């Protein structure tokens, strides 16, 4: 059970576990975060064959910390709200700043 | 009141094929299901939803398919409906009827239409209320889709009846469909609906009854487009690709009730299953819509009255008995239906099997995951393992063993039956 | 604060019976504290959304997160290891205890880790005396959780008998521990589990059997006068026991017992020792601890999904009000065993068992 | 009155499975049985049942194995009597006295029983009260509210 | 001795239409529960007593009895057919017996009492729709201001029991849901006591042992009684009585009496009712569904040792007592049918 | 007014139990209508200020003071009797009702004459009318209490067993005229009185069966576990029998079947069938009619004899009420048999019996 949503906006708020920042340093072909990297971690999540590498786990990154809790898969979510976020790109500065007035006087 | 009547048409003799070594005796749409024939499922179906008026479609034995209705109780004054029976070609394709449906201009207005046999409990009189709705708006609503929500790997759930739908979560539209086939990596869709769908949702938990809720224009359209052969591979994939010029169909996902299609030999095993599993209630053994005299029994065991029940036989759980037959000594049945009239001998041992009318088995017999047809005896020291199937007439000498799928038949085919005794190794008819 | 709240939590004394049930929970981490070690909060969080959270898990989880907090402890180094640390756990309690009540299994815990705190030497050094805490932790996992539940596994697994069919209600993984070890030793039986409204925890531990493969059937609990005629035992893990004898587990489960007593069918309670209480209760109303009366809006059979309730709207409508307790006591005379490592005590006899660590 | 050697031949002669229990072992047997059923040699103003010595004992098992009690009575068995305990029944022989001695001196032991005359103490009847029956059997259909023998007693001595 | 022994099932279609009509509504569950069921067999056998031609009255006895054993094996466990008609029964044979005498007292073979019967049928129709408007009125002798009351599922009859009491008299009643097949109504129930000024609670099925311990009373319908008292109602009904008497909590039944039937109890498996698993766990749980065995009976037997009041359209009468009610309103000789 | 005291009558249903219960009681003639015959008066007397006043001869007094009424009514002359009589006497009704709540006994004695008022025979004439219910009321006296009463003690005698040890409680006319019976017939016997504060009703039976000679032993209801270890019957008579087999007499009443029954010894209700309600208690609270509080403040073993206590301004200290209930009832799997003049029944069948004089077509 897929749904998707086309009218839909990035925000550029990741929260990462650590472990992650190891194979940032190890997968040089990732430039942009949100462009390479969040597609990537996608894909490691249901495709099987996709199975390079899953050792940036497990390897005393603690998560108890001596037995994992957290091993055989890898999970990532979305969230999403009702107002008062995006991010400017040019045509939000118009508006975003316009949105920016619940101020007074 | 008048609502044009609501028409509904019963597409027979369709999947007449799978269930091959009988229904060359008798058709699929006749043969019994828990004791009890399958158009009967499907006509309590029909009336559940409020149908008044019957068209049924006929190739294979069209005689004693209308000689069961004109004697049934669906041609009497009480009936909700009035069944009218019509022939055709042998091996009937869908929209062959269709086409010669609207050559007889009977079509009054929204109708349902069924490609087979259903079982099913759940009231269409909301979807009608759904369908009919959105389509006063917009007459070019044409067909709208009810389906069962369950899980991918359900049990009542197989290649047939597994699908992919792709539904506008607000409106419920069906904007792209595509059957699950092994080699069929991938699902690709135009991205243009996305620009004119917000919010969808991607499902393989569905079912696809096939239990479609189809306009007014459907059979003209079918004449108008001649090529459409499949309902589910030529009707809707040409909605979808434009070819039908501007025009939708919509998805009704229900998600309590049941509603399941008796269409493979996979499948009547499955139903069996659901329809004793109270799955289908009111439509279960108790009801003896039939004025059969059925009873509910703890552990889903279901027995008729006049049964003869011998001592140190042991009924195991989720079997079936019909009237009239009798049980050896020292006997197991597990998991199985039976028909009215059987005679089952002593000492033997039955499982996950199938019984129909007036079946005959000797004493040490050891039978399992197997359908025995009307009239069949079977003699003594004799097992029979999975995937048997016999037809009628059949009768297998002692100390004998049917191998697993081994069909058989009492006809003149090419399948490897012939009646008397034995008849394995010792051939009659060869 | 809670100057005036103090008077407002006693003003609560009225006519509804469950007007001193506290409702009061913390969900979020707004307005959170800074005394508060993350691996707290990872708790804190999980001890009210999640809703499958066994009372030993508690127990374990409480107990290694208290591990962490100790082992980062900083002690002002103006002062010692002994004072001014059970401070920084109070500290971090009323916290955990806002986001849900303290259960039996926990506060027990805490209690004993209180005390240890108060009788360790002074010469130790804080790295010495953190050390030997953390054995001691470990300790009363494995001796007073696990251990303990290995035996009851077994002594319970004893009087099962081949041919039985046994009744369980709503995932007791104690008692899910005993009927997996049942089936591994090869003791021919089947199960009856009985569920019921408003998370149905039932459909967890049909879950777990059937993929260990052992023959099921589930009825919710209002068909339990029609599927105890089949049952030969029940066996009920409980959320405590207390010193008169009566089990303290979660709802239905005094229906079960009584149904069951007036079918001549057992009640068997297994229960760890450390559960036990000197708390003693005449009715299931004076101690208690609520849920969130909106789970009971959700009609049909999920938990939460798009199901707009007749009653969705009883906070703004009068005279209408929903609630749900979730543990309930159940007099001794229908329980006929508890079962704990100690071996197959009657439940009467518990105070003798708390008496008897009482010692040290 | 050792009838129970009887009642189960006259059921084996139809092929019916029986096992004889003693009468000090009837409460072992109450969780294997799903109903018991007796006779009754006479029925009360109260809805009393007086029968065999031995029916009251089986009939408080009945009670505390929460396992239905039934009885099968005759309407010319009614009787206008009325005890006030499940002894207030009159004795044609003194029952139950005690023996009066003197300073004088004097597994399986299926032959040590009472003697003839030990027995001829003990009590022929007994009386269960209508708390421990679940119905009554008559001809005038299935009765069991208690209230309802009297009605029907009463409608008979007239 | 059913009608099938008398009359062809083609020519039952002709001379009574409505009663083959109604077997398959009444084995298709078109019309359940016990008043549908009730209202809907009499007029039924109006029309039949307005279209059969006969001479004797052991003509009709004989022929109405017939179509209603045909009639109950439709689907026996609604009660509520067999006792209109075994009411109807004696209804003749009184209107029979009256006339037969009254002519012989004008003294010094009339079946034109087809219309009488009509209205003697309509009769017992009417005091249908008289039900609860004459049930309701019983409450103030047993509700009471500050009071706690507990019920359980929809039951009209015992909501307005209440609300009649709630005109003048403020108390409170807890509400258990009769999950899995009472919740739709009693939630909705609960919802119209709450405006009627009844500080009414809804809780879990499983809350009752609870919060008894503070009840006064407990407040039941039924949906029918058998010929021991007994009664078979809508699902987790003895989980109230057996934690009431647990705190010799009283219990109470507001049933009407067209439900009272003398049909024994004898075996309690062909009486409870098994709905469809739906109702319990989803089709999507594929694993559990097949693995499983999931059952959904909606009905409950409660012995009548449990009951200690009886509200009806009569009065209030003891469980003791119901059999006067049986003989003062059947015949012995229609217990089966 | 009437409504107004209809709205304090509703307020009157507070946190309180027994906020309903009705303490509104006239023990004087001030203020009385005019329409109140003089009879009425030396009775509405009698009942608010006696104490020893059975059950029964309230309601002979009753019926006996209702022919002098019916004998001194005067119809006027534009309306014959049948019309216009209840409500002259419906005006005697509510004054004594205003005294002290009607019994039971009481109650159907009125629901029964108001009855034979309506089926008498129109085209009679006063004194022909008169004369006749004058009978009737007569005939009640004699069949259904005086006679009944006759057949129970008889009945009930048959039961006694020479060596009993009888337990009554609380003077009963009827429970001491069948010991008084068995006393003359030569039963061997000896009797238990419990008594119980305030107004010591069990001294009276205790004063009767000693002067007729009869060994009797005397504890307050305290005593009950201590002497019913000798009791072998208790014998009982009730104010009224429910229609669900309770039985509703004095305070104590419950507890000595209570006691009794949990020794073993069976409670026996002597009651007539005139007693009988149609109506049913679940708790001895819904109905029921109080005495004056201040009884019980007189702490002494005396009522009378004004010697205070530690309550006396319990009307005038805020939380704190006295209180004593006068009846209470006893669940009938406590009583063993009822005797009424049918002869011994078990108490669930009084309803029948209560249908069966519904005859009267």
């Amino acid at each position: 059970r897929v749904t998707l949503n086309t009218n839909l906006s990035d925000a550029h708020i990741f929260v990462f576990k650590h472990w992650v920042i190891d194979l940032i340093r190890e997968k040089e072909s990732i430039s942009s975060i949100r462009g390479d990297l969040i597609p990537y971690l996608v894909k490691c999540q249901y495709q099987k064959s996709f199975t390079v590498r899953e050792n940036i786990q497990r390897f005393l990154s603690s998560p108890s910390s001596q037995e994992i809790k957290i091993n055989a898969l890898i999970a990532k979510d979305g969230i999403i709200c009702s107002r008062a976020n995006n991010l400017p790109n040019y045509f939000e500065l118009n508006k975003c700043i316009a949105k920016l007035t619940p101020e007074q006087r | 009141k008048p609502k044009h009547a609501l028409q509904a048409i019963v597409l027979s003799d369709s999947y007449n094929y799978r269930f091959r070594p009988l229904t060359l005796d008798k058709p699929r749409c006749l043969l019994p299901l828990a004791n009890t024939p399958l158009i009967e499922y499907t006509f309590e179906f029909l009336a559940l939803a409020g149908v008044q008026e019957v068209y049924v479609f006929c190739c294979a034995h069209a005689g004693q398919i209308r000689e069961y209705i004109e004697k049934s109780k669906w041609n009497l004054p009480s009936s909700p409906f009035s069944v009218n029976t019509i022939v055709s070609r042998e091996s009937l394709s869908v929209g062959d009827a269709l086409r010669e449906l609207d050559s007889k201009q009977l079509i009054t207005s929204d109708f349902i239409l069924v490609s087979g046999d259903v079982v099913s409990n759940v009231p269409l009189n909301e979807v009608l209320k759904e369908h009919r709705k959105r389509r006063e708006d917009d007459k070019n609503a044409i067909m709208t889709m009810v389906v069962r929500e369950a899980s991918p790997f359900h049990r009542t759930r197989a290649r047939t009846e597994s699908s992919v739908f792709v539904i506008d979560k607000k409106t419920s539209q069906c904007v792209h469909y595509q059957a699950n086939e092994r080699g069929k990596h991938y699902v690709s869709m135009d991205p243009e609906i996305f620009n004119e769908h917000e919010e969808l949702e991607v499902r393989n938990d569905l079912i696809d009854c096939q239990i479609d809720i189809c306009s007014n224009d459907v059979p003209a359209l079918f004449t108008e487009n001649f090529d459409y052969q499949d309902i589910r591979k030529d009707f809707v994939y040409g909605v979808l690709t434009s070819d039908l010029l501007g025009k939708k169909i919509h998805c009704h996902v229900a998600k309590e009730n049941y509603a399941a299609r008796v269409r493979s030999l996979q499948t009547y095993d499955a139903i069996s299953k659901d329809v004793l599993s109270r799955w289908v209630y009111p439509f279960v053994p108790d009801s003896n819509l039939l004025n059969q005299t059925f009873s509910y029994q703890r552990h889903q065991i279901y027995k008729e009255e006049d049964v003869v029940l011998a001592r140190s036989c042991i009924i195991k759980a989720r079997t079936l008995i019909g009237a009239y037959t009798k049980v050896g000594d020292a006997s197991v049945v597990a998991n199985t239906i039976i028909g009215r009239n059987c005679t089952i001998g002593s000492n033997c041992s039955i499982d996950s099997a199938f019984l129909w009318e007036d079946v005959v088995i000797g004493d040490n017999c050891r039978i399992g995951k197997a359908i025995l047809a009307n009239s069949v005896k079977i003699g003594n020291n004799c097992s029979i393992e999975d995937g048997a199937i016999v037809a009628a007439g059949v009768v297998i000498g002692d100390n004998t063993i049917i191998e697993k799928n081994k069909r058989l038949t009492t006809f003149e085919s090419h399948s490897q039956g012939t009646l008397n005794d034995p008849s394995l190794v010792g051939i009659g008819g060869r | 604060d809670a100057n005036l709240q103090e008077k407002k939590i006693f003003e609560e004394k009225q006519v509804s019976i469950f007007s001193h049930l506290d409702w009061r929970r913390r969900r979020t981490t707004e307005n959170i504290p800074k005394d508060i070690h993350p691996a707290v909060i990872r708790l804190g969080l999980k001890l009210a959304n999640y809703k499958i959270f066994g009372s030993n898990q508690r127990c374990i989880d409480l107990l290694k997160t208290f591990k962490i907090v100790i082992q980062d402890y900083q002690t002002p180094y103006g002062t010692t290891l002994s004072r001014h640390l059970t401070t920084h756990i109070n500290s971090q309690i009323a916290y955990l205890v806002s986001t849900r009540p303290l259960s039996i299994s926990m506060g027990n815990a805490i209690r004993f880790l209180k005390l240890e705190i108060s009788v360790l030497d002074i010469d130790l050094t804080d790295d010495e005396g953190k050390e030997l805490l953390l054995e001691k932790i470990d300790s009363y996992i494995r001796d007073r959780i696990i251990i303990a539940g290995q035996v009851i596994v077994q002594a319970a697994t004893e009087k099962i008998q081949d041919g039985d069919v046994i009744l369980t209600y709503l995932h007791s993984s104690t008692v899910n521990d005993v009927l997996i070890h049942a089936k591994n030793v090869g003791k021919k039986f089947r199960v009856v589990v009985v569920d019921s409204r408003p998370e149905f925890e039932g459909r967890v531990c049909l879950k777990l059997l059937t993929e260990h493969g052992i023959e099921c059937t589930y009825v919710m609990i209002s068909a339990l006068s029609y599927i105890m005629q089949e049952v030969t035992k029940i066996f009920l893990g409980g959320h405590a026991m207390l010193s008169n004898g009566a089990l303290y587990s979660r709802a239905g489960t005094s229906l079960i017992s009584l149904l069951g007593h007036e079918s001549n069918v057992p009640v068997i309670a297994c229960c760890e020792s450390y559960k036990f209480t000197e708390r003693i209760q005449l009715d299931s109303l004076v101690y208690n601890e609520l849920a969130p009366g909106d789970q009971l809006v959700n009609m049909g059979v999920d938990d939460f999904e798009e199901k707009p309730g007749v009653l969705a709207n009883w906070k703004s409508v009068k005279n209408l009000k929903l609630l749900s307790l979730k543990y309930d006591v159940t007099p001794p005379r229908l329980i006929t065993v508890c079962v704990c490592e100690m071996g197959l005590l009657p439940s009467t006899s518990v105070p003798a068992i708390i008496n008897e660590f009482k010692q040290v | 009155s050792g009838s129970g050697c009887l009642m189960t031949r006259t059921l084996k002669n139809a092929c019916i499975p029986t096992c004889m229990v003693l009468d000090s072992a009837v409460s072992f047997t109450m969780n294997r049985v799903d109903l018991v059923l007796v006779g009754a040699e006479g029925v009360v103003e109260n809805g009393g049942l007086i029968n065999q010595i031995g029916t009251f004992q089986l009939a408080v098992f009945a009670k505390h194995a929460h396992k239905p009690f039934y009885a099968v009575a005759e309407s010319h068995k009614f009787v206008r009597m009325f005890p006030l305990s499940q002894y207030d029944i009159p004795f044609s022989r003194p029952i139950l006295e005690f023996d009066d001695p003197s300073p004088e001196t004097v597994a399986i032991h299926n032959e040590l029983i009472m003697n003839e005359e030990q027995i001829r103490n003990n009590p022929t009847l007994d009386v269960t009260p209508p708390e421990f029956v679940s119905g009554l059997i008559t001809d005038l259909g299935i009765i069991d509210s208690k209230s309802g023998v009297s009605e029907e007693l009463i409608k008979l001595y007239l | 001795g059913p009608i099938s022994e008398f009359m062809s099932t083609i020519n039952v279609e002709h001379t009574y239409p409505a009663v083959s009509s109604l077997i398959a509504d009444l084995k298709s569950r078109k019309v359940q529960g016990p008043f549908a069921v009730a209202v809907e067999t009499a007029l039924v056998m109006r029309q039949v007593i307005s279209q059969t031609r006969w001479s004797t009255v052991d003509q009709l006895i004989d022929t109405v009895r017939a179509v209603g054993s045909t009639l109950v094996k439709a689907q026996p466990t609604e009660f509520s057919c067999g006792n209109i008609i075994r009411r109807i029964l004696r209804l003749i044979r009184e209107e029979y017996q009256e006339l037969l005498k009254t002519a012989d007292e004008n003294e010094k073979g009339g079946m034109d009492m087809r219309a009488v019967i009509i209205s003697g049928i309509q009769d017992v129709i009417d005091e249908l729709d008289k039900i609860n408007t004459d049930i309701e009125v019983q409450s103030m002798d047993h509700l009471h201001s500050n009071e706690i009351i507990l019920t359980q599922g929809c039951s009209k009859t015992v909501e307005a029991f209440l609300r009649f009491a709630a005109k003048k008299r403020k108390f409170s009643v807890i509400v258990a849901e009769g999950f899995p097949n009472n919740q739709k109504g009693s939630h909705a129930m609960a919802k119209r006591l709450a405006q009627a000024g009844i500080d009414t609670t809804v809780i879990s099925d499983a809350t009752i042992f609870a919060i008894m311990s503070r009840v006064n009373k407990v407040i039941l319908g039924t949906h029918a009684i058998l010929g021991n008292g007994g009664l078979v109602t809508y699902s987790g009904a003895q989980l109230v009585a057996q934690a009431a008497r647990h705190h010799a909590t009283p219990v109470v039944v507001c049933s009407g009496i067209y439900k009272l039937s003398p049909v024994y109890p004898y075996d309690l498996e062909s009486i409870i009712q098994l709905s469809s698993p739906d109702k319990i766990m989803s089709f999507n749980e594929g694993d559990l569904i097949s693995r499983a065995e999931i059952l959904n009976p909606y009905y409950d037997y409660i012995p009548p040792d449990l009951v200690d009041l009886f509200i009806t359209n009569l009065g209030g009468y003891p469980p003791s007592y119901l059999y006067r009610i049986m003989n003062d309103t059947y015949d012995a000789s229609d217990t089966i049918l």
